[PDB]
């Protein structure tokens, strides 16, 4: 079980600019290499083939490079059109396998998150269920954290995260966070607090409401 | 050209088996090799396994040798995956793919694995309470929650919208679309979230009120 | 006196070839030859056997000796029975 490496999660690009996307095999695989682009909702393109050639189709602007261990996805002028996932293969040995992938994103100017809280509604907790809602919208860059409280006690269970994509024309993120609990457990608290910390402030920005209020 | 077309979409009860299908045009399957491999929003890609049509040799990654069987027609150019005894981590999209180079894919399958009912959403409205706004915006939300299968639209009637993507949260689909609207006209005018689930034939407008 | 050749790899598309130099100044034996091809072709994929048959370009017909292989010929290296019709060149 051969590992292909994209140590870069997440690269930020500009038009116009070059970027390299790097994949490490864990042992030698020669020439045996691949390159790919992916959109999302979309079956992967190939774009290299035997670590250095160019599929047909393929704009001058990638150039593959490497061969043992060390391999490079090259994208010179890059264009909107570029912004994708990219992961290499290796066809060495078996099982063939795939980087985790390295997703390009534009680089944007930071951008705090706007933090919302909502109450469940009372069509609800009728229903037996409560979920309180949380928008962290339009930030950057995408790292985020949020921490849920509950009468100051901080809460991990029953928390879903949801992340939309970049922002195609302003390059900010958003993202979703929503603590479930039964109604009785709703209903045996009063405060209830969204805290997000995040590249652009020392504090975090801190959202809560309490119920009795 | 060279094209791959796979089999539609798919949803199979747990413990059960299914069939997926690959058909080659622009060359023959019997002349080449047929990849297939999963892939999962946060597992990446997983390559299945390979197979041989000219005369059945088969390939399998370990981690899917009793789980998979890969089967070819040359007569119907045709490659065929075969998962059996579906469990809930086989929920992914699979692809076919044409040699060790990958130089054409299909355009995907995606296979459900559930024992979730055709189930309308629960929609619940997402105002703030207990205040007057300030700033130029207000934004408000819909929770859209407890349905199945995937596929629902939000629609605003009236700024700006996020659309958050479903999750799984108890074997059925939660997601969540937020709207910005300016502080002048919430809650004086009316913002209602309507929401279609065609599977369903469900659609259900909420109306978001203040306190 | 040697003939100059190229040996591809059965169903591999992009795999360029290499070219060789055969007769009995170069390999002892046929067998030899399919050994050193074996070690030079050898992707634990497409010959997953090494090489056991030599094919013309076409797949009209197995090579089997030194003598039956022509000078600026190319010809096609399988694992087994089974030629992969695709455009090598
Ligand atoms: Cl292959």
């Amino acid at each position: 079980d051969i590992v292909m490496t994209q140590s870069q999660k997440l690269m930020s690009t500009s038009v116009g600019d070059r970027v390299s996307i790097t994949c490490k095999a864990s042992q030698i695989v020669d020439t045996a290499v691949a390159w790919y682009q992916q959109k999302p909702g979309q079956s992967p393109k190939p774009l290299i083939y035997l670590a250095s050639n160019r599929h047909t189709g393929v704009p001058d602007r990638f150039t593959g490079s490497g061969s043992g261990t060390d391999f490079t996805l090259t994208i010179n002028n890059v264009q909107s059109d570029d912004l994708a996932d990219y992961f290499c293969l290796q066809h060495w040995n078996y099982p063939l396998t795939f980087g985790a992938g390295t997703k390009l994103e534009l680089k944007g100017a930071d951008a705090a998150p706007t933090v919302s809280i909502f109450p469940p509604s009372s069509e609800q907790l009728t229903s037996g269920g409560a979920s309180v809602v949380c928008f962290l919208n339009n930030f950057y860059p995408k790292d985020i954290n949020v921490k849920w409280k509950i009468d100051g006690s901080e809460r991990q269970n029953g928390v879903l995260n949801s992340w939309t994509d970049q922002d195609s024309k302003d390059s900010t993120y958003s993202m979703s966070s929503t603590l479930t609990l039964t109604k009785d457990e709703y209903e045996r608290h009063n405060s209830y607090t969204c805290e997000a910390t995040h590249k652009t402030s020392t504090s975090p920005i801190v959202k809560s409401f309490n119920r009795n209020e | 050209q060279v094209q791959l077309q796979q089999s539609g979409a798919d949803l199979v009860r747990p413990g059960a088996s299914v069939k997926l299908s690959c058909t080659a045009s622009g060359f023959d399957i019997k002349d080449d090799y047929v990849h297939w491999v999963k892939q999962r929003p946060e597992q990446g890609l997983e390559w299945i396994g390979r197979i041989d049509p000219a005369n059945g040799a088969t390939k399998y990654a370990p981690k899917f040798q009793d789980k998979a069987t890969l089967t070819a027609d040359t007569s119907s150019n045709t490659a065929y995956l075969q998962l059996s005894s579906l469990t809930s981590e086989d929920t992914a999209v699979y692809y076919c793919g044409r040699s060790k180079y990958f130089d054409s894919w299909g355009q995907g399958t995606t296979l459900t694995v559930s024992s979730a009912k055709t189930t309308p959403p629960s929609v619940y409205p997402l105002a703030p309470g207990c205040g007057d706004t300030t700033g130029s915006s207000v934004t408000l939300g819909c929770l859209v929650k407890g349905y199945f299968p995937e596929s629902v639209t939000v629609t605003w009637n009236s700024s700006s919208v996020h659309t958050f993507p479903a999750l799984l949260q108890s074997g059925l689909y939660t997601m969540s679309s937020s709207v910005t609207v300016p502080s002048s006209t919430w809650p004086s005018q009316t913002v209602t979230c309507s929401v279609a689930h065609p599977a369903s034939s469900t659609t259900v407008d909420k109306k978001l009120e203040p306190s | 006196a040697a003939k100059k050749v190229r040996f591809y790899r059965n169903g591999d598309r992009y795999f360029k070839g290499i070219v060789y130099a055969v007769s009995s100044d170069r390999f002892r034996s046929f067998d030899a030859l399919l050994a050193d091809l074996t070690r030079s072709l050898s992707d634990n994929i497409n010959l997953p056997q090494g090489v056991r048959y030599i094919y013309t370009i076409d797949g009209s017909r197995k090579i089997g000796s030194m003598d039956e292989l022509e000078e600026g010929e190319s010809y096609v290296c399988s694992s087994d029975n089974f030629f992969k019709k695709v455009e090598y060149t």
